DNA sequence: CTACCGATAAGCAGATCTCTCGATTGCGTAT
DNA sequence: ATACGCTCTCTGCTTATCGGTAG
RNA sequence: AUCGAGAGA
């Protein structure tokens, strides 16, 4: 995990994804002064493991593409360090049913 | 309608015996519901009823030009004085009797004389019923027009509502079964509905359905044409059920150079 | 559709493709050569006999007449290939960005290979692999690149093999919406990368550019002198169709590798090479004669427009062919070139002409113009939206509707005119000949009868022109054994008339919701030419009986009969899915009749009571459940028996409610208070007990469309049928009662007493001076000032000039005069009335809710009040007079539109004029609003038409994409959610509810322990926790709805339902114990679940569209447009709410608002004086500010900040504007140091200063060259002063402190910038800030915060207009919108990522989505409802969600 | 058969509208008695209609 | 040819078996949905109006939909509802197996 | 020192219930 | 005289020329 | 067939 106070030069961004399997994630001193998971609009996101993801797909007889999709670049996926292909779990505070469990896949 | 915007269609011709009759023996020829008044607030119709009854009794004509009365000299007061002088009641109420049972009603009914207009919006130019009739040429759907024996249109919003009921069979019967249902011919391999034809027969043979796209220029599997072009080719065609507008759309797309393959299931 | 001719085959799917020139030349019947249609058809012409039979001419292809000839296609041979208008843009894009020398793209070959590999991976469901291929950059020169490409190819092959082995994808590929989005993004980036190239990379050979001038014309430009310099080391013009075809053919046959994946979305089994000849039209296919028959209108014979365009193409083609022979003379013979040059220029002109003729035949916007083949399939009048998404139908009728209360509330009255024309195919049998033979004997004319008798072999004999004896003979031979073996499995049909047992579907346009089209029962009446409809359906259809008309569709098969009688029928739609409220009931006469019948004052003798009971209830019609009418003991025994109206209600319930069930126990209220019946009355409190009305009056709130009334309660406890029967019985009862005790209204109802009139006069005498007082308050003048004071008149003149001040004055005066109006009405109604309730029928209608309201009563009887126009008072002319009668600037309420007049006594001419203004405005607004919300419903429903409920209890789109895992979070049907939190009602009616639910038959098919145990564990954990915020809590237990199916496990309920049930059982301990009540409520929750196959998307779209018609931040339809129609990132009023800490005083909050809100430089400027002197053209721009102790207080801006902004930004912007205008016209030592610094920093500032001790002036001299012309130097200075900011925070326009509503203290800022408010944590609860802007919250908080914002906003539009829309609809809408992680919209932009293209092309821009679907060879499996109806297949939602199998008893 | 209105403005004579009788005078009872005329519909006496009331061509 | 059709048929039937869900593990509603009831009534009415053998005793009625409703009341409808899962899997519930309301 | 990617001013494509009646290309041209 | 050759609306996507950063 | 006027909810 890397942070930068003000800016990052564009040339230092073409080689971060060039060293697999390790990954580098870049954040800023700005946009991190407030944790965006403490916001009442933002539910609790739980990163689903491989076994639970397989159980979910078998339960719903789904395909990884058909699930609701969370972008790779929205703040929650950056916050969790989510990877493409791995499903997240959202506990929604529905005003008609209280707690409600829904899952989004990162693609 | 009266002269106050109180329009309304006529429901039933109520027989005079079943009509309510007043104490003087007169049955009204127009019955208007009292519930039409509170929302519109056409008090001019009440005032006209009062003045019409008073004028019919006294043999005079009552002028209804706006702004001839005021708060101090109310038309209700004026026409009530005239009615009371004539012997009827001040408020225009007449004690009436039920025409079906005969007993006097709970309260005095408000009667009077108002001027009524008959509008040209008659039901004899509105009703229309279709069972079959003239269909269109290209879509083979019912034509448009009341005088043409034409059907009515179940449109986009009607289709969307018919889906919302979950009645997919209602949708089928409306948009396909009763509009442009056809048992066309489709080529199994080509997947095309238009490039098929009814082959001409020989002496004793029976006409069959063949295809032109999957056929090449030339004993048992030889089928001829009307123009003499006999050749062996597509002998594997089925019959599916489609709208005819689908066939017209296929022809139009073929005019654009676009092909649609129809994958027949079995 | 005959059901006696089954169809075996079925269209599984349709895939778009390109019609090549070879197959059309193979399939065609004949070629069309001469452009002459008729002399009789021209042999070789457009109407040739090989293209179909034509006017008794047997077709020369199949030898059949016009009836049995399907029509065959022909082709016209184009002499040269032509640019297909559909694909011209792709042709042009591929022509550009290519090397004419090496015949490869000007992009790096390795990059092209990378794109090809990524596309090959995306052809399968391998998005992750196609992104892990990017990190194989070498790595790990030509040999290195070849090895890298081999590595990438082997990686792709291994990934695809692994996916195929492990099951994630089959050999056909996995194409979904997200893989489609990825493929489209990749192809778009590939094309953009191609077109942004200057020099070829495989061989650095510069290629000439190209230019575009519409269509049919492509030209290339020559390289420059410096560009050919590289062309001198590497060693305008009109290009031809054949030249560009050869170029692109070479390029495509070289780059097949990448093209097989660019022009494909799924793998191609046949491996057919993608060829460039598919982009050119060298052959045109002509539609058959059947589809190009002449448009003949009597003697008005017209040629078909397609024939016109084809003939023009033929003329140009023959002209080119002839030009190709004489040009041969000037080439074989050694002739001069001038004539040859003329012939060649003519040939080029003819090429352009034939290209334009082809473009005209295909399209009409590229060639008043004749509509081509593209315009026939384009818009609302196009083929799709007018002949596939809406059609004309047989077996339907239309007429004017008239009321009828003597018909069942679930029935329709059909005249004999319809009843003899409409007919139904009833196949004869051994159990049906009793009535069908009778109908055949009756014939087409005597209802009920048979118009036609369909034989076994499909022959349709007609009985219209037939005699009675022949009809009897046919009916005797109607049921006969089949003599032919090939037709021994069929029975004759009878097209009998529409009886009383048949079912019919009604509809009244506009069909804003599904309730506006129901399936009624047929009742054949004896009078003609009007459709009879009960009064219960008026609310459902929004119908009326002042000329309204509605359609009557007659289903023709027992499947549609069952669908209409069970699913679409009238009594199963008692409750609207929009909010679960009832929509059926009685309206006006029945409501007033019930108010009069169910009072204490009503008594009935034995004969009267029995007559009313038998009038309403009729056992011989099935209205009674006991086969014998049962009555009650009279409420009075001596002196003589007397019943009561409430006893009539009790007897009605006693006879229609089924026996062996307890009576209804309901406690409710009505609309009429207890002060309208006298002192000590309790008739406002309705009270039922064992089905006996013991107190209160029946009102609009009980029978009608009202929740928790007696009819709604009867519905809940006894099913829909009993509520329908109760509505019918009450309709008959209140009709027969109103006949004998008729209801009336008159002049005496509208009169006040002498005391009432004196009260009204006394109060209205205080309205003379309210306008003057309000004007004095608005103009900041002390009270008791005369109405004609000169200063007051001047201020009123200023207010008249200024629109905002005019609005302020209107608001203040309107408030005061409305207070006076309220005083008058509350004083004079009902105390001052002459005739009083219940005798006063006007007030009876107002209070009872039958018609009108207290507003209408007050307008009739007290006064009309202020006339409001466009939210203001009456308009005022430029002279200050609002009317010629009133003197200028008349400070009087009557002048401004305050009508102190009533419709009982009449209004003056001026008030009449003002009231006409108001009425005209109202009529205009209603006319606009009737269809201002028509586009929204279709925009929603096009995308949501497939979203349904699956058997997994997860709602998901038609293709299979999952939208939500559980409908609303709890899978509760909205139409069944009504009596779930009504725990007191359920406890009171426990025994009847138990009887209706029957847990005796609901035990062996349920698991009743595991769900309960898990729910107990989860509740215990939640009770232990939940004193901590939502992010910090660890879940450790998903809600029970996640694990256990709510429709299979008893006790699996939502967290809110369980909490409410436990709170009820804990707060009231009341003979049935809590255990059985809890079990019953959980079973009710199980039985209140939304069925699999529900069209939840359609329902949500309709329930958010239809209520919209009922309609400083945008509201209503504009806001619904911003949110759900286009999803604008820049909304008209972007706001974000800022919660405050409870330790911050309101003074501190206001100071924070001032210090955060922006302040321009122009907001501290008093005046600017520009002393221009040319004695070298100078300016002395003196700036005058307000007093410091004024502007610092107002804006928190001080002398130092003012000097800083002037020195840095204002002077800079002034110099920039001055120099731009100049260029346009061509075509104390500290103060000294500051002045010198500013002079040096800026261009032509000569002097500078500032009031450093008072901040009152800023005078700086400016100078310019003498050669410059004259400048305004006031307009530009004013614009700069407007532009320059003193203190602003980006995107924030103004922060204000509204009054604390809902208790919480919040601030609202104009403009959204989340990361800028995170820094003010000392004043703002930074974790609670929410915004209007969905895009901003999506960007800085994530998809789910955007989902919450969408739901809250799309709910805030309805909830401001007091409209209730269930959150399940809004949640479904928002989860369909953010289904890709982005704030998509409901339009064609957001529609592009979709599996089915039939849906998009039916929506709009049909040509574009057709080209996209044919380039990618898209194959849609006919999943969306639009595709099903385009191909005519049974829909998937609803009753098509499954299949029906027959259990034959033999293997 | 049209009739001059009993209730008419003074401008009815000035424009000579008697030459063009628009409608007819009728005895109208404001009564809720039939139940067939609730929303906006109205009830016409059958006997009056059988005596040429409101007839037109 | 014949062998190509044989392998096509084998692949089709194998896919069918791989999609079917056995009776011992179906997780759908035990009840009969309103759509299922309506379509089963309509289809049974079609069948009986097409001269099918009937099991219940006719009470003089002649409406095929009414006869189908009588059969559904007597649980004598020989039909099977094939509830389709989103991915093509199907559970074959029987009319008698389901509980009507 | 020039290639490539943003970034605002300009250009370009598009939808917003039923039913009557009335009207319908201008010249030119060679016999 | 006649037949026949022909000037007073709303959005949102897409294109063009000026800004830099970097090998 | 197209564009103009009007009408009903
Ligand atoms: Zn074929
Ligand atoms: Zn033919
Ligand atoms: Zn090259």
């Amino acid at each position: 995990i890397f942070v930068y106070q003000n800016n990052i030069t564009p040339s230092a961004m073409k080689l971060v994804p060039s060293i697999p399997p390790a990954t580098i994630e870049t954040f800023n001193e700005a946009a991190l002064v407030v944790n965006i998971t403490h916001h009442e609009l933002v539910p609790k996101h739980i990163r689903l493991s491989s076994d639970e993801k397989r159980e979910l797909l078998k339960r719903y007889r789904l395909k990884e593409s058909q699930l609701p999709r969370i972008q790779r670049a929205d703040p929650v996926a950056l916050y969790l360090g989510l990877k493409r292909g791995e499903v997240v779990k959202i506990i929604r505070k529905s005003e008609t049913s209280g707690r409600y469990a829904s899952y989004r896949i990162c693609m | 309608s009266s002269r106050h915007g109180q329009k309304g269609v006529c429901s039933r011709k109520w027989p005079t015996i079943d009509m309510p009759f007043s104490e003087t023996g007169i049955q009204p020829d127009i019955i208007i519901n009292p519930h039409a008044f509170p929302s519109r607030m056409t008090i001019g119709m009440f005032v006209e009823s009062l003045a019409g009854k008073a004028g019919a009794l006294h043999g005079i004509a009552q002028d209804s030009t706006p702004w001839i009365f005021n708060e101090d000299d109310t038309p209700a007061d004026y026409f009530g004085e005239q009615l009371a002088k004539a012997g009827y009641n001040y408020h225009g109420n007449e004690p009436m009797y039920s025409g079906a049972t005969g007993e006097e009603l709970r309260a005095d009914i408000y009667v009077g004389v108002v001027y009524y207009q008959r509008l040209r919006h008659m039901v004899n130019d509105k009703f229309q019923v279709r069972s079959t009739g003239p269909v269109n040429s290209l879509t083979m759907q019912p034509v448009k027009g009341r005088k043409r024996h034409g059907g009515i249109r179940v449109g986009e919003m009607e289709r969307d509502a018919l889906i919302g009921h979950g009645t997919s069979f209602l949708l089928q019967d409306r948009l396909l079964n009763s509009s442009d249902y056809t048992q066309a011919s489709v080529c199994r391999e080509c997947g095309s509905i238009l490039t098929t034809q009814q082959s001409v027969p020989r002496i004793g043979s029976i006409s069959t359905v063949c295809c032109r796209r999957c056929s090449m220029r030339f004993d048992s599997q030889i089928w001829e044409d009307g123009q003499g072009n006999k050749f062996v080719g597509g002998n594997e065609t089925t019959t599916v059920a489609i709208p005819f507008v689908l066939k017209y759309l296929d022809s139009e797309l073929s005019a654009m150079g676009i092909r649609l393959r129809y994958n027949v299931e079995p | 559709m005959d059901i006696s001719k089954p169809v075996g085959s079925e269209i599984t799917s349709v895939d778009f493709g390109i019609l090549t020139a070879k197959e059309i030349r193979n399939l065609s019947a004949k070629q069309i050569t001469n452009p002459t249609v008729l002399d009789h058809p021209v042999s070789g012409g457009l109407y040739d006999l090989a293209l179909g039979a034509f006017l008794r001419n047997l077709c020369s292809t199949c030898g059949l007449d016009e009836k049995f000839c399907p029509g065959h296609q022909g082709h016209i041979e184009l002499p040269v290939p032509c640019y297909n208008p559909l694909f011209f843009n792709q042709l042009y894009i591929y022509l550009r960005a290519s090397c004419l020398f090496c015949h490869h793209f000007r992009l790096k070959s390795v990059e092209v290979h990378r794109y090809a590999c990524k596309l090959r991976l995306l052809q399968y469901g391998l998005i992750d692999e196609s992104y892990k291929l990017d990190e194989i950059t070498l790595g790990s020169s030509s040999t290195l690149l070849n090895e890298l490409k081999s590595k990438r190819s082997e990686y792709v092959d291994m990934a695809i093999a692994k996916a195929l082995s492990d099951g994630r994808t089959t050999e056909r590929g996995s194409f979904t919406a997200t893989v489609n989005d990825e493929r489209k993004k990749l192809v778009h980036e590939f094309h953009k990368k191609l077109l942004s190239r200057g020099k070829c990379d495989n061989c650095g050979m510069f290629s000439p550019k190209f230019r575009k001038d519409g269509f049919t014309k492509i030209f290339e430009t020559a390289l420059n002198e410096k560009q050919i310099t590289n062309n001198r080391v590497k060693g305008s013009t009109y290009i031809l169709s054949t030249e560009v075809k050869n170029i692109l053919d070479t390029v495509f046959r070289k780059e097949q590798c990448v093209l097989q994946y660019v022009f494909h979305s799924r793998p191609n089994l046949s491996r057919k090479l993608v060829k460039a000849d598919s982009f050119f039209m060298d052959v045109l296919v002509v539609p058959p004669t059947r589809f190009r028959l002449p448009s003949k209108l009597g003697e008005e014979v017209h040629e078909n427009s397609q024939n016109q365009l084809l003939s023009k193409v033929l003329t140009t083609s023959l002209l080119i062919r002839d030009l190709n022979d004489d040009l041969s003379k000037l080439q074989k013979d050694k002739v001069s070139l001038e004539d040859r040059r003329v012939i060649f220029s003519r040939l080029m002109n003819a090429f352009v002409t034939i290209q334009n003729d082809v473009n005209a035949f295909i399209d009409s916007t590229k060639a008043v113009p004749i509509p081509g083949v593209k315009q026939a399939l384009e818009k609302k009048e196009g083929l799709f939206r007018k002949h596939m998404m809406g059609k004309r139908v047989n077996y339907a009728a239309r007429s004017v509707i008239s009321p009828d209360p003597n018909i069942e509330t679930n029935e329709i009255g059909v005249p004999p005119v319809f009843a003899v024309k409409l007919t139904y195919p009833e196949p004869v049998t051994a159990y049906n000949i009793a009535e069908l033979r009778q109908a055949v004997i009756n014939g087409p004319d005597k209802w009920p009868g048979a118009t036609q008798i369909q034989n076994e072999d499909g022959s349709l004999v007609s009985l219209i022109g037939m005699s009675v004896e022949q009809r009897k003979a046919l009916a005797n031979q109607l049921l006969t054994p089949s003599s032919n073996v090939s037709t021994h499995t069929l029975n004759k049909k009878v097209y009998r008339h529409i009886k009383n047992r048949d079912v019919v579907l009604m509809n009244r346009q506009p069909t804003l919701h599904k309730a506006s089209m129901m399936g009624h029962k047929v009742r054949v009446l004896p009078n003609e030419k009007t459709l009879r409809l009960h009064y219960a359906n008026t609310g459902a259809y929004n119908a009326d009986f002042d000329g309204d008309e509605m359609n009557m569709h007659f289903p023709q098969n027992e499947n549609a009969r069952a669908e209409a009688l069970n699913l679409a029928n009238t009594d199963s739609q008692y409750l609207t899915p929009t909010s679960g409220s009832p929509v059926r009931g009685l309206i006006q006469d029945h409501i007033s009749a019930g108010v009069w019948l169910t009072s204490k004052d009503s008594f009935f003798t034995r004969e009267q009571y029995q007559q009313y009971i038998y009038g309403c209830i009729r056992p011989e019609d099935g209205h009674t459940t006991r086969s014998k009418i049962v009555t009650l003991p009279p409420t009075i025994f001596k002196p003589y028996p007397l019943w009561t109206g409430k006893q009539i209600i009790t007897t009605v319930l006693l006879n229609v409610t089924p026996p062996d069930m307890p009576g209804i126990n309901l406690i409710s209220k009505n609309k009429i208070k207890n002060e309208y019946w006298g002192k000590g009355s309790l008739e406002n409190e309705v009270l039922f007990k064992d089905g006996a009305l013991l107190c209160g009056i029946l009102d609009k709130s009980q029978y009608g469309a009202s929740k928790y009334g007696i009819v709604h309660s009867l519905h809940e406890v006894y099913g829909p049928e009993v509520a329908a029967k109760v509505l019918s019985v009450l309709g008959r009862l209140f009709t027969n009662y109103i006949t004998a005790t008729a209801f009336t209204c008159g002049m005496d109802d509208l009169r006040l007493t002498a005391e009432g009139n004196k009260w009204r006069t006394d109060i209205l005498k205080t309205s003379v001076d309210t306008g003057r007082e309000a004007a004095a308050e608005v103009t900041n003048l002390d009270k008791d000032t005369p109405a004609d004071d000169p200063e007051l008149l001047k201020r009123l003149q200023e207010i008249l000039r200024d629109n905002n001040k005019s609005g302020i004055l209107d608001a203040v005066t309107s408030s005061k005069v409305n207070a006076i109006t309220s005083q008058v009405v509350s004083k004079c109604v009902p105390d001052g009335t002459m005739k009083k309730f219940p005798c006063n029928s006007m007030q009876a209608m107002a209070l009872s809710g039958a018609k009108g309201s207290n507003v209408n009563v007050s307008q009739i009887m007290c006064l009309l009040g202020q006339q409001a126009l466009e939210g203001r008072r009456v308009p005022v002319m430029v002279s200050g007079k609002t009317l010629p009668s009133f003197k200028p600037y008349e400070t009087d309420a009557m002048a401004g539109g305050y009508v102190k007049g009533r419709f009982y006594s009449g209004i003056k001419p001026q008030e009449y004029y003002f009231h006409c203004m108001a009425g005209r405005e109202g009529l205009i607004d209603t006319a606009v609003k009737t269809s201002r919300s028509g586009y929204l419903q279709r925009c929603l429903t096009k995308q949501l038409e497939g979203v349904h409920v699956s058997y997994d209890n997860s709602i998901r789109d038609a293709d299979g994409t999952l939208v939500q895992f559980m409908y609303g979070g709890d899978a509760i049907d909205i139409t069944k959610e009504s009596h779930m939190t009504q725990f007191e009602f359920c406890l009171d009616n426990y025994y009847a509810l138990l009887k209706k639910y029957n847990p005796s038959a609901l035990i062996e098919h349920l698991d009743v322990e595991s769900a309960l145990k898990y729910s107990k564990k989860t509740l215990k954990y939640r009770k232990k926790h939940s004193k901590e915020p939502h992010y910090k809590q660890s879940v450790k237990y998903d809600p029970v709805l996640a694990k256990y199916n709510p429709a299979k496990y008893l006790g699996s309920v939502s967290e809110n339902f369980q909490d409410k049930l436990e709170s009820f059982l804990d707060k009231n301990s009341k003979g049935v114990n809590e255990k059985k009540f809890r079990a019953l409520m959980q079973l009710k929750y199980m039985r209140s679940l939304i069925n699999p196959g529900e069209a939840v998307g359609i329902i949500a779209s309709q329930s958010v569209g239809e209520p919209s018609t009922q309609m400083n931040v945008t509201l209503g339809i504009p806001r619904l447009r911003e949110i759900v129609m286009t999803a604008s990132a820049a909304i008209k009023t972007p706001q974000m709410t800022l919660p405050i800490w409870n330790d911050v005083s309101d003074e501190q909050a206001d100071t924070f608002c001032k210090s955060i809100s922006k302040v321009l430089l122009s907001e501290v400027i008093d005046k600017v004086i520009v002393t221009e002197t040319t004695g070298a053209r100078s300016y002395v721009i003196h700036m005058r500010f307000f007093d410091n102790n004024e502007y610092s207080e107002e804006y928190d801006v001080s002398k130092e900040e003012l000097q800083n902004v002037i020195s840095n930004q204002f002077i800079h912007l002034l110099e920039a504007a001055i120099v731009k205008e100049i260029k346009k016209q061509k075509r104390n030592k500290v103060q000294r140091d500051r002045q010198s610094a500013i002079i040096s920093h800026h261009r032509f500032i000569t002097k500078y200063n500032f009031d450093d001790e008072s901040g009152k002036w800023c005078e700086f001299k400016l100078e310019l060259a003498a050669d410059t012309e004259k400048l305004l130097m006031v307009n530009i200075v004013e614009e700069i002063c407007r532009k320059s900011i003193i203190r602003q925070i980006p995107h924030i326009d103004r922060c204000v402190h509204p009054e604390p509503e809902n208790g919480k203290r919040v601030l609202v800022t104009e403009g959204v910038n989340f990361q800028a408010m995170w820094d003010q944590e000392a004043f703002i609860d930074v974790d609670g800030i929410t915004s209007n802007d969905v895009a901003a919250v999506l960007k800085t908080y994530g998809v789910e915060a955007a989902r919450n914002t969408i739901v809250n906003e799309i709910n805030n539009v309805f909830s401001r207009y007091a409209i209730s829309v269930s959150f399940r609809h809004l949640d479904l809408i928002a989860d369909m919108m953010t289904r890709q992680g982005t704030y998509l919209a409901f339009n064609r932009q957001g529609m592009e990522t979709s599996t089915s293209s039939f849906m998009k092309m039916s929506y709009e821009t049909t040509c574009q989505f057709l080209t996209k679907a044919v380039l990618d060879n898209e194959r849609e499996q006919l999943d969306s409802p639009s595709a099903r109806i385009v191909v005519g297949k049974l829909n998937n939602v609803g009753t098509g969600s499954f299949d029906v199998l027959a259990k034959v008893p033999n293997a | 058969t049209g009739q001059t209105p009993i209730v008419k403005a003074n401008l009815y004579d000035d424009y000579g509208m008697d030459n063009f009788p628009n409608g007819f005078n009728a005895v109208v009872a404001v009564i809720s008695y039939t139940g067939y005329d609730m929303d906006d519909a109205m009830i016409i006496n059958k006997s009056a209609d059988e005596r040429g009331f409101g007839y037109g061509t | 040819g014949p062998e190509d059709f044989q392998q096509h048929e084998q692949i089709r039937r194998k896919t069918l078996k791989e999609k079917a869900i056995p009776k011992d593990q179906r997780a759908t509603t035990p009840y009969m949905t309103k759509y299922e009831r309506a379509r089963i009534l309509g289809t049974r009415a079609l069948q009986i109006s097409m001269n099918a053998p009937v099991f219940v005793d006719l009470e003089g009625e002649t409406d095929p939909l009414r006869i189908a409703m009588k059969e559904l009341a007597e649980k004598k409808i020989p039909l099977v509802i094939r509830r389709y899962l989103p991915d093509g899997s199907f559970e074959d519930w029987s009319v008698e197996e389901l509980i009507v309301d």
